[PDB]
């Protein structure tokens, strides 16, 4: 939360949490998804869908 | 020579104003899916769907 409360664009700029640790897969495969989906909310805001 | 006529086969009247009271029914209620479309174009779900 203190984090997130440093962003003054709450409305406009999503800010993505993951929690790692030196032993799992979930931390780098979170951030191929993560990119993907920004790209994807990227582009449907590009054409206006969203 | 007892006179003839010559009577056009006529669609029914009442059939016709049935029909035509059904069908701007029909166009009065696409109408109100316009506006309320239209209305709310910025809701992200109407958005997703051009």
């Amino acid at each position: 939360c203190q984090f997130e409360d440093l962003n003054k664009r709450k409305d406009t700029k999503e800010i993505y949490t993951h929690f790692t640790c030196s032993t799992d897969t979930k931390n780098v495969q979170f951030v191929f998804d993560a990119v993907t989906d920004v790209i994807i909310k990227n582009n449907l805001k590009d054409c206006g869908l969203f | 020579k007892t006179i003839i006529l010559e009577q056009l086969r006529k669609i029914s009247l009442p059939l016709y104003s049935i029909l035509s009271a059904l069908t701007i029914l029909g166009m009065i209620m696409a109408s109100a899916f316009l506006f309320f479309n239209i209305k709310n174009r910025n809701q992200k779900l109407i958005k997703m769907s051009s």
